[PDB]
């Protein structure tokens, strides 16, 4: 349901999926003048607490386009051989209602290397990992519907689906710089008051290695912070009893020092 | 219905020449199964338990689905070559009444021999999630082994089986009576590798200046199966450079060509 | 004809 | 993989690993600035203000002369860079003894590298987790320069370099301004590009830096905490808005 | 039964009153008003009899009992583990009052380390099956729970508090004298021996021993005058039995193992 | 039948038609036959009958062709549980096959074990997998606590068959049970012709008689060595038809055979 | 069930968690007037032993909301991908009463931190879970559903769960002081007798912060000291007696004379 | 009747479109076209072509096209047997395909099949042969019995794919069963170079380009990371908005999808 102007900060990160899906359905015209045709896939890796479902919910917002809902757990199935079905299902009637767009989350889920186990049940998600494959790219193609996967951590998973032919560009995410917590600060906090104390080029600053998501927790947990005082507007001091807690225990240099 | 559907292999057959070493594995099976067939007198009056069967293991592509076709047509015994699969398979009604009809049969058309698959997919030692899919299955074959002797038979009947695995099998087929005589297929040795090699090659055209010692020097780890694929796609090679016959090269090149080596070949040697 | 097989559905199993 | 883990083998790509991996190690270390003016070096440093149990009688100081025409500063882990300190101003008063002559300041950084490679040729040996640079001025000559090293064992020439954290947005800055279309001259350019070069870095705390500079005679000087609080001002007295 | 043990003048007294006293008197307990206990727990090394005990109050309790031993717990196909656990407990105080009996517990009942493992984190969530259940949103005042193991003191702290196990017991080591004279009059007397009775001869060794291996020595005494076509007393040479209970010489690993 | 033959406890199998001993076997003849003969004297004693027994030695010695015999003479049913063949990767399932046969022989009102190789049970835990070796032991204690609970039948006797003795030091398991452990012999040179008498019977021959037998029975004391002989000595004289035995062909076949017996 | 009279010991912590819970509740119109968010579940980690499942139990006596229970490791389950069933056809069953807690009582058997050589069902169960909490249908379930989650050692865990957007705090319940520890006596005693000219606060003085529910077992202990004698009442030296015991063995095992280093 | 609906009519790609491998195919063709098309020079020394060859290769190597290039070049049927068609449940409903599926080879002449990512079945080696009930094993050894054992057929040519061989059994190694196994590997630079223009026929770049520079700047790659190259090489000048291609943008577009720096060079 949300929009743009709720980010702010990735700019870098976004101008893909905009070339990727909000465009090709306004103005192809481009990508065929050169005579090409755009991908057929992303991916979005992981480092949490940093807005990846958020920017896929956002398109979904204006698309103008058949947009679906899986997590990574709803493929799989019980009966052994009714799972990998399932996924040729989700993918023809796609074309049906074409042009249109999926979005697999979590699919480290299913997203493992050829382990080789000895279970029993380990292997029929291996088969159901690879109609996937035998069906994205395969031997076929498939028309306009694009994908838009997730994940929290890719270093070691994700053995080959991960490639050109499935997917094409691989945007990342990490906790922002410093630049970008002046702005998206401002998100947030443009409906409180503010009495007068804002000084917020230091109340944010390098050294608070923190997330992307945990400001709004701070900026919520002082807002009652002082209504518990009766006082609903904001100062400063509210923040900052609020930054001492939330990063207390993030990390730990105790094993720094030593880089003298 | 399979047992109509199954026919002996009686009428074409290897003939014999085709097999090439093993001196002494065939000597142990005919001095251990073949002389009693033809010797019923004895071993019912002489007095003596005879060898009611006999079990052969060994490794793939070394020789087991082929010898048991030798010594039927080579001593005129008709059989069946059967398959634990298509016992195995989703027909659960037939597993037990076809291995009834099996020996009914052989023990008709006497004196005959009988024999099966690899043991994969019925060895079943396994206590897993459900026995009862297969233990219907052996003990009906026990039975019908018991069947063949024991008061004083002499039914004619006699058995054999090959696989690869010596070790996964219920182990309640080496008991004693039943059968004591398992077999090992050694891999081969150089001497024994040549033979193999020109016998698969015979029908294909040669000429006379080879020394086929050195490229069994050059083949260990392989055997039946790894050596008359190189002795095919040597005349692969004959035709892409355009030959009319094989040479010592293309032999060797089959070898480089098993495992797809690809050297870079001028690498700072000399 | 309602010999409806359990279809043989998987399950997991702890290894070692 | 496991190609990583030793210093006598390569990677099928053909580079090494345990080298490299210093070069991470460097990177979680302090800030150091060498430039040269036209007849005058700066060096800077990113010192820390970790707490008030430190003696302010004695601050520590990565810069470490080895003789009076010469000095040295580093980022990495100190340890491992205490030894070819010792073993640098060991080779150069050894250079006056033999020859009667000071030492050419490339033949000093020819010693710290020659050590630098075989502590990673031969294995039974780890490297030295640092890079340094060299800065001074040659005997008998005005001609300025400093020399980069790394574990490696190489040495190059810059005219301006860093090392450490955010070096990657100063060596990039000081290619924005620095230029050999118009060298600089003298002290108080040199330190006003300096130290502003720091401030990627130094989040609005003076407590949290030193500086030398270079002579030439064989002379050098060291400064104040004072006489750089004007030009923490000087430098925010243009940052009016 | 009872009158069957010997030596635990001490240890039996604790369990008749933390299993039978309540069901039978109960009203006195909150008469001053608290809740009494729930679980107990066993620890000493094996053959100092532990789990013949509870099957003395297995014979009188009139309550319902239930016999599971630590490795029935585990099965290959994950999740059915703590469902039979939880089957228990339901049947438990379905078949209500009743208690519980385990004779092992050192194969579950451990520290919880940091695992990295299927097994080593299956084994762990069986444990939860217990604790969530002991003391939870759903509890009861008809359990109680008898634990056991051979050795004490690895099994994690959480399930060593009141609430849990309010009252665990220790047991005798293997060289108290004491008992160990009141052991062989007990067995010895059970049945029919000879007049010349050496038994005053035996005790005042300062070999340690069990309640274990004295069922061996008393009984393998009683095999080799039997087997002498004799018919029933035990001669007072069983000097071969004592001596024949010298298993340190029969381990080669404890004679020329370590030097 | 599912596991085993059971032997429908008459199946005759002679324990004297055999070169064993009479020591050992009159050994076995007090732990089993007198209690189920005459349990006046152990009732008279209170004694409760044995609990099972070892037979330690590596093969040729009939260490099972025995047991199951003289369960035939009492008439209890023989089964197996070779530990080699009871092992099972996953975390239990190596115990529910020990709960199986201690209820499944219960089943049957008597019933008898003979485990062999047990030593798969008994292993020293050198390498210390704990994800293994802690299961090993959980299995191995399931048997000490499934084996006598409640268990005060008179007819469940037990055996164990354990070639390579005191390999096992995890645990002796000594106090209590095992009342006895047989000291197993090898075939003596004396018990070579006790042993080919049994096997020569049933043969027209011409008698095939010899001394230099256990000389060529020296050190090929095994009893599938007589077993086999017997056999290729029988293969020898239809080598040419003949009609029967001559005793060159024991003196060529013990000399020619007991090599492979001897080498590996 | 029990109630918050019972729950002595703290009041920081517990005025921390009707802060988030019962406010959005009833009273979130000045919180869509300020409106900013919606602060989600909690999670409070402690020691054993400590009070940590009896606040749970008690919030249920007193929140006029449903409370869903899950207990230890009744989601990890046998046949394969149905974990993850028996997940989302539990929040679908709270969205049909709006007003929703559940409560889990511990998770370091489902939520521990990932691998790939052993951990199946149970680390594709969470990873559903965690798309529920704050996917996009979960921002339809971000609603009016509040979670309550009780470990015992949370280093184990991702950050993912304990990760904020959806545990807001991160409650510590450790051992009491001198005053905490010497009230619960009453909550365990008031029940007793006329205690016969006792303190209780020199006691608890003497037993240093070790645990809270260790305090239900010396009361209970002391009574049956008195319960042998048919002494009904209850004594002064039967307190210091127990545990100044109950404690002694738990500091028996504590020794050890390796002593490798100094 | 499903395997009825599995068929190949006819997408569109030639052996023009393919590079670096210009031998690998030679191998390929040796099997399937000529005994199909020239079988008389075999013939005139009178032998057994290998049947039932096999291709092995790293992902996205360029070995799937190859299998559909295949098919329009002959004009014969082709088939596909593909996952999620060869496992389903209800034992017998699963085996029975695969029989049924030979069963529309040996009827018919000119055949050739595709089985897509055997791993699935043929990789699924027996776990130490263990599980009481093993759907997989039954199915696998029947194709076995169909191929080995006695002959199944004399005209039909049979390749698998695997982007991982080590999975399935050893006895798909072997005469019968298999004969060839040809691996598709990494390219060369005079690959490359012949990999480039294909997928730049379609661009509206201006020339000025030396791809000679580029395959010496991009090492070892798949024949799909070349293609990326050329989607992002001709985005870039989209957002920055000109009507044709440079040079220099492929030179940062190269650096994205192959991914500070080794200075000491
Ligand atoms: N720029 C931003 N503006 C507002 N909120 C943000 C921003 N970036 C991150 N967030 C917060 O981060 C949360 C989303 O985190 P994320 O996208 O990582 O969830 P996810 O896709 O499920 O991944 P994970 O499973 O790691 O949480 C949102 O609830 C949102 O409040
Ligand atoms: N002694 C031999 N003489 C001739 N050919 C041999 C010999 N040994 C092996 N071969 C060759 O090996 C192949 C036969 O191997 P065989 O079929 O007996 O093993 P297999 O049954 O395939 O093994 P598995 O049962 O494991 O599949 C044939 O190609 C045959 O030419
Ligand atoms: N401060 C307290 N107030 C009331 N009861 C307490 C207090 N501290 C301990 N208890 C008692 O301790 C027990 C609760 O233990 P606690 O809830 O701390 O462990 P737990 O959280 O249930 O363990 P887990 O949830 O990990 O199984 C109850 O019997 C309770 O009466
Ligand atoms: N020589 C080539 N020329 C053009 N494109 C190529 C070449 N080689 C590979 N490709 C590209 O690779 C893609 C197909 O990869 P392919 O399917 O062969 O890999 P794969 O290992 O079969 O993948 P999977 O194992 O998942 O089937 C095609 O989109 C194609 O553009
Ligand atoms: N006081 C005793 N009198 C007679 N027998 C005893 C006595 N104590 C122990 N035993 C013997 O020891 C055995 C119990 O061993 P135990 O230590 O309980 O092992 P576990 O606790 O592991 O089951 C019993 O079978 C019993 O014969
Ligand atoms: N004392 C003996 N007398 C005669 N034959 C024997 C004797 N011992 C063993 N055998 C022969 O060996 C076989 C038994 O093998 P055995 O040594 O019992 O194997 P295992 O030791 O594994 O049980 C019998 O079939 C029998 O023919």
């Amino acid at each position: 349901t949300e929009s743009y102007s709720d980010i702010g900060g990735l700019e870098s990160q976004i101008q893909e999926i905009k070339e990727s899906v909000e465009l090709p359905l306004t103005h192809p015209e481009l990508y065929e003048e050169m005579g090409i045709k755009p991908p057929k896939g992303v991916i979005l890796y992981g480092a949490p607490g940093t807005g990846k479902t958020l920017l896929a919910k956002a398109v979904a917002n204006q698309t103008s386009a058949t947009f679906l809902r899986i997590v990574g757990s709803e493929l799989i199935q019980k009966y052994l051989g009714d799972g990998p079905r399932l996924c040729r299902q989700i993918f023809k009637v796609a074309g049906e209602n074409a042009p249109s767009i999926v979005f697999i989350d979590e699919i480290d889920a299913i997203g493992t290397k050829r382990y080789d186990s000895n279970s029993g049940g380990e292997r029929e998600i291996q088969r159901t990992m690879l109609e996937l494959l035998n069906q994205l790219d395969g031997f076929d193609d498939r028309g306009d519907v694009k994908v838009i996967m997730a994940t929290n951590k890719i270093e070691t998973l994700d053995p080959a689906l991960i490639r050109p032919g499935r997917i094409d560009r691989k945007i990342l995410f990490e906790n922002p710089d410093l630049s970008t917590k002046k702005k998206i600060l401002g998100i947030h906090t443009s409906k409180m008051n503010l009495s007068e104390d804002v000084n917020l080029e230091t109340l944010v600053t390098t050294k608070d290695d923190l997330s992307g998501a945990d400001i709004q927790a701070m900026c919520t947990e002082a807002g009652l912070l002082a209504l518990r005082e009766r006082r609903m507007q904001v100062t400063a001091e509210d923040f900052k009893q609020a930054k001492e807690r939330v990063m207390k225990n993030k990390v730990e240099e105790n094993l720094e020092g030593l880089y003298l | 219905s399979r047992v109509k559907a199954m026919e002996v292999d009686e009428k074409p057959t290897e003939t014999y020449s085709d097999v090439g070493g093993l001196d002494k594995q065939i000597e142990e099976l005919v001095e251990a199964i073949v002389l009693p067939m033809k010797r019923a007198d004895k071993f019912k009056d002489m007095g003596i338990r005879a060898p009611k069967g006999a079990l052969m293991y060994g490794p793939p592509g070394t020789g087991k689905t082929l010898l048991a076709r030798a010594c039927a047509a080579q001593t005129n015994a008709t059989f069946l070559k059967l398959a634990a699969p298509q016992l195995v398979q989703m027909y659960i009604g037939e597993g037990a009444k076809l291995v009834r009809d099996a020996f009914a049969l052989a023990k008709e058309k006497a004196p005959t021999i009988i024999f099966i698959d690899e043991l994969d997919a019925i060895g079943t030692k396994r206590f897993d999630s459900e026995k009862s899919g297969d233990r219907e299955v052996q003990r009906t074959m026990l039975e019908l082994l018991n069947q063949l002797d024991g008061f004083s038979s002499d039914d004619r009947v006699k058995v054999l089986a090959a696989t690869n695995r010596v070790d996964v099998l219920d182990p309640a087929l080496l008991r004693s009576g039943r059968l004591d005589r398992k077999i090992e297929f050694p891999l081969p040795s150089e001497d024994s590798r040549a033979q193999i090699l020109q016998i698969h090659s015979r029908k294909m055209t040669t000429d006379d200046d080879i020394n086929w010692q050195e490229l069994a020097r050059s083949t260990d780890e392989f055997n039946g199966a790894q050596l008359k694929a190189v002795t095919v796609e040597a005349g692969m090679i004959a035709l892409r450079n355009g030959q009319s016959s094989v040479k010592h090269e293309d032999f060797v090149e089959g070898i480089s060509e098993v495992q797809a080596r690809k050297s870079k070949s001028v690498s700072f040697y000399a | 004809n309602n010999e409806n097989v359990s279809a043989r559905l998987g399950g997991a199993s702890i290894a070692v | 993989s496991g190609y990583d883990r030793a210093l006598s083998i390569f990677s099928p790509d053909g580079h090494i690993f345990q080298v490299e991996y210093a070069l991470e190690a460097v990177k979680r270390g302090t800030c150091a600035v060498g430039v040269k003016g036209k007849n005058c070096v700066v060096l800077g440093c990113e010192r820390r203000s970790t707490l008030k149990l430190q003696d302010t009688r004695i601050t520590p100081s990565k810069v470490s002369k080895i003789d009076s025409h010469v000095v040295l500063s580093f980022s990495g882990l100190n340890a491992d860079s205490r030894i070819l300190i010792e073993k640098a101003r060991v080779e150069a008063q050894s250079h006056r003894l033999t020859l009667e002559d000071p030492v050419t300041v490339e033949y000093l950084t020819r010693y710290v590298a020659g050590v630098q490679q075989r502590y990673t040729q031969s294995g039974g040996v780890r490297p030295f987790g640092v890079s340094t640079l060299i800065a001074g001025f040659d005997p008998r000559d005005d001609e300025p320069k400093l020399y980069q090293t790394e574990p490696s064992g190489i040495y190059s020439s810059w005219s301006a370099q860093t090392i450490g954290r955010n070096s990657k947005t100063v060596r990039e800055f000081l290619e924005k301004n620095y230029d050999r279309k118009e060298p600089p001259a003298t002290v108080e350019e040199c330190v006003k590009l300096t130290v502003r070069s720091l401030l990627e870095v130094v989040q609005t705390g003076a407590k949290n830096i030193e500086i030398t500079v270079v002579k030439p005679d064989s002379d050098i000087v060291a400064l104040s905490s004072e006489e750089i609080n004007q030009y923490v001002t000087q430098i925010e007295q243009e940052k009016q808005e | 039964t009872y009158a069957d043990v010997g030596g635990l003048d001490m240890q039996k007294q604790e369990i008749r009153e933390a299993v039978e006293l309540p069901l039978v008197q109960a009203d006195l307990y909150e008469q001053i008003g608290i809740d009494p206990p729930r679980g107990v727990l066993l620890y000493g090394p094996p053959g100092t009899g532990k789990t013949m005990l509870v099957k003395a109050v297995a014979n009188s309790t009139k309550a319902a009992f239930i016999r599971v031993n630590g490795s029935e717990f585990v099965h290959k196909y994950l999740g059915e583990g703590p469902r039979m656990v939880r089957d228990v407990f339901r049947l438990a105080r379905e078949n209500a009052p009743s208690i519980i009996f385990i004779d092992e517990v050192d194969s579950i009942a451990t520290k919880r380390f940091d695992a990295q493992t299927g097994s080593d984190r299956e084994v762990q969530r069986i444990l939860i099956e217990l604790l969530t259940q002991m003391d939870g949103f759903d509890q009861s005042t008809n359990v109680k729970v008898i634990m056991a193991t051979n050795r004490a003191d690895t099994l994690d702290p959480a399930l060593l508090r009141p609430g849990r196990l309010d009252r665990k017991i220790e047991f005798p080591s293997l060289r108290d004298r004491r008992e160990r004279r009141l052991i062989f009059g007990t067995i010895a007397s059970k049945m029919s021996l000879a007049p010349e009775a050496d038994l005053d001869s035996l005790i005042i060794r300062n070999d340690s021993l069990s309640g274990a291996v004295i069922a061996a020595i008393m009984q393998e005494a009683g095999l080799r005058a039997v087997r002498k076509n004799r018919y029933v007393i035990l001669q007072s040479d069983l000097e071969e039995a004592y001596a024949t209970q010298v298993k340190t010489d029969n381990t080669v690993d404890k004679f020329d193992f370590y030097k | 039948l599912v596991y085993n033959m059971t032997s429908f406890e008459q199946g005759e199998i002679t324990f004297d038609g055999i070169g064993g001993l009479t020591e050992q076997i009159r050994e076995l003849r007090e732990v089993i036959e007198l209690p189920l003969k005459n349990p006046e004297i152990f009732q008279r004693v209170g004694i409760k009958p044995p609990k099972g027994v070892l037979l330690y030695g590596p093969p040729g010695t009939g260490k099972t062709l025995l047991a199951k015999a003289v369960a035939a003479t009492i008439g209890a049913n023989f089964i197996f549980s070779p530990a080699s063949g009871i092992v099972d990767k996953y975390i239990g399932e190596s115990a529910r096959i020990i709960r199986e046969m201690f209820a499944y022989a219960k089943e049957h009102e008597p019933c008898i074990i003979f485990m062999d190789e047990v030593d798969a049970i008994g292993g020293r835990r050198f390498s210390e997998g704990t994800s293994a070796d802690r299961e090993i032991q959980r299995t191995l204690m399931e048997l000490l606590t499934q084996m006598d609970g409640f268990d005060n039948l008179g007819q469940t006797k037990i055996i164990m068959a354990t070639n390579r003795p005191d390999t096992l030091d995890p645990a002796l398991l000594r106090p209590g049970r095992l009342d006895r452990k047989v000291e197993i012999p090898l075939p003596n040179e004396a018990g070579r012709l006790e042993i080919f008498k049994i096997h020569t019977a049933k043969v027209k021959k011409t008698g095939e008689f010899d001394f230099e037998a256990a000389v060529k029975m020296s050190d090929g004391f095994n009893g599938a060595d007589i077993r086999n002989c017997a056999t290729e000595a029988g293969f020898f004289a239809i080598r040419d038809d003949r009609d029967h035995i001559n005793p060159d062909d024991l003196m060529k076949a013990v000399r020619k055979v007991a090599e492979v017996k001897k080498l590996e | 069930d029990s109630t918050y009279d019972m729950v002595g010991g703290l009041t920081k912590q517990i005025k921390e968690i009707k802060e988030v819970i019962e406010l959005p509740v009833k009273h979130p119109e000045l919180f869509e007037s300020l409106g900013i968010a919606q602060p989600k579940g909690v999670i409070l980690y402690g020691p054993p032993g400590t009070g940590k499942t009896l606040l749970a139990r008690a919030v249920a006596h007193h929140t006029d909301c449903k409370f869903i229970r899950v207990s230890g490791a009744e989601l990890v389950q046998k046949y394969i991908g149905e974990g993850s069933r028996m997940v989302r056809e539990l929040f679908v069953m709270a969205r049909e009463h709006a007003p929703s807690i559940i409560f889990m009582d511990e998770i370091d058997s489902i939520g521990s931190t990932r691998v790939e050589g052993s951990g199946g069902g149970d680390s594709e169960v969470q990873r559903t879970m965690l798309e529920l909490l704050n996917q996009l249908d979960g921002f339809e379930t971000s609603k009016n559903i509040k979670i309550i989650m009780a470990t015992n050692r949370l280093d184990i865990l991702d950050p993912a769960l304990l990760r904020p957007g959806r545990i807001d705090r991160k409650i510590e319940f450790p051992p009491p002081s001198v005053a905490a520890r010497a009230e619960i006596l009453r909550i365990h005693s008031r029940k007793m007798n006329l205690t016969r000219g006792i303190n209780l606060r020199k006691v608890a003085e003497k037993m240093n912060g070790c645990s809270g529910a260790d305090v239900k077992g010396v009361c209970t202990e002391a009574g049956m000291y008195a319960l042998r004698e048919r002494r009904i009442h209850v004594t002064q030296e039967d307190f210091e007696l127990a545990v100044g015991k109950v404690m002694n063995k738990n500091q028996e095992t504590a020794i050890s004379v390796a002593k490798l280093f100094k | 009747s499903v395997t009825m609906m599995t068929v190949e009519e006819k997408p569109d790609v030639t052996y023009s479109d393919v590079g670096g491998c210009k031998d690998q195919i030679e191998k390929l063709r040796e099997v399937v076209e000529l005994p199909l098309l020239s079988p008389e020079r075999f013939a005139t020394l009178g032998i057994d072509p290998p049947k039932g060859i096999l291709l092995y290769g790293p992902p996205g190597t360029g070995k799937t096209l190859c299998a559909r290039a295949v098919a329009n070049r002959t004009d014969a049927t082709f088939i596909r047997v593909i996952g999620s068609e060869l496992v389903q449940k209800y034992v017998g409903e699963g085996a029975r395909m695969v029989r049924e599926l030979f069963e529309m080879a040996r009827t018919k002449k000119a055949c050739i099949i595709f089985f897509d990512e055997i791993d699935a079945v043929g990789g699924a080696r027996f776990d130490d042969g263990a599980g009481g009930d093993n759907e997989v094993q039954r199915t696998m050894l029947e194709l076995i019995t169909q191929l080995d054992g006695f002959d199944p057929r004399g005209n039909i040519k049979v390749m698998f794919a695997t982007n991982r061989p080590n999975t399935l059994d050893p006895a798909l190694l072997r005469p019968g069963r298999i004969d060839r196994k040809v691996e598709f590997s990494l390219p060369d630079l005079e690959g490359r170079a012949n990999i480039f223009r294909i997928h730049s026929k379609s661009m509206s770049v201006e020339r000025g380009i030396r791809w000679e520079l580029i395959s010496r700047l991009c090492p070892n790659s798949t024949g799909a990371e070349l293609r990326s190259v050329c989607t992002e090489a001709g985005m870039f000048a989209i957002r920055a908005r000109r009507k044709v291609a440079t040079e220099k943008d492929f030179l940062k577009a190269v650096d994205k999808v192959i991914s500070s720096r080794y200075m000491q060079y």
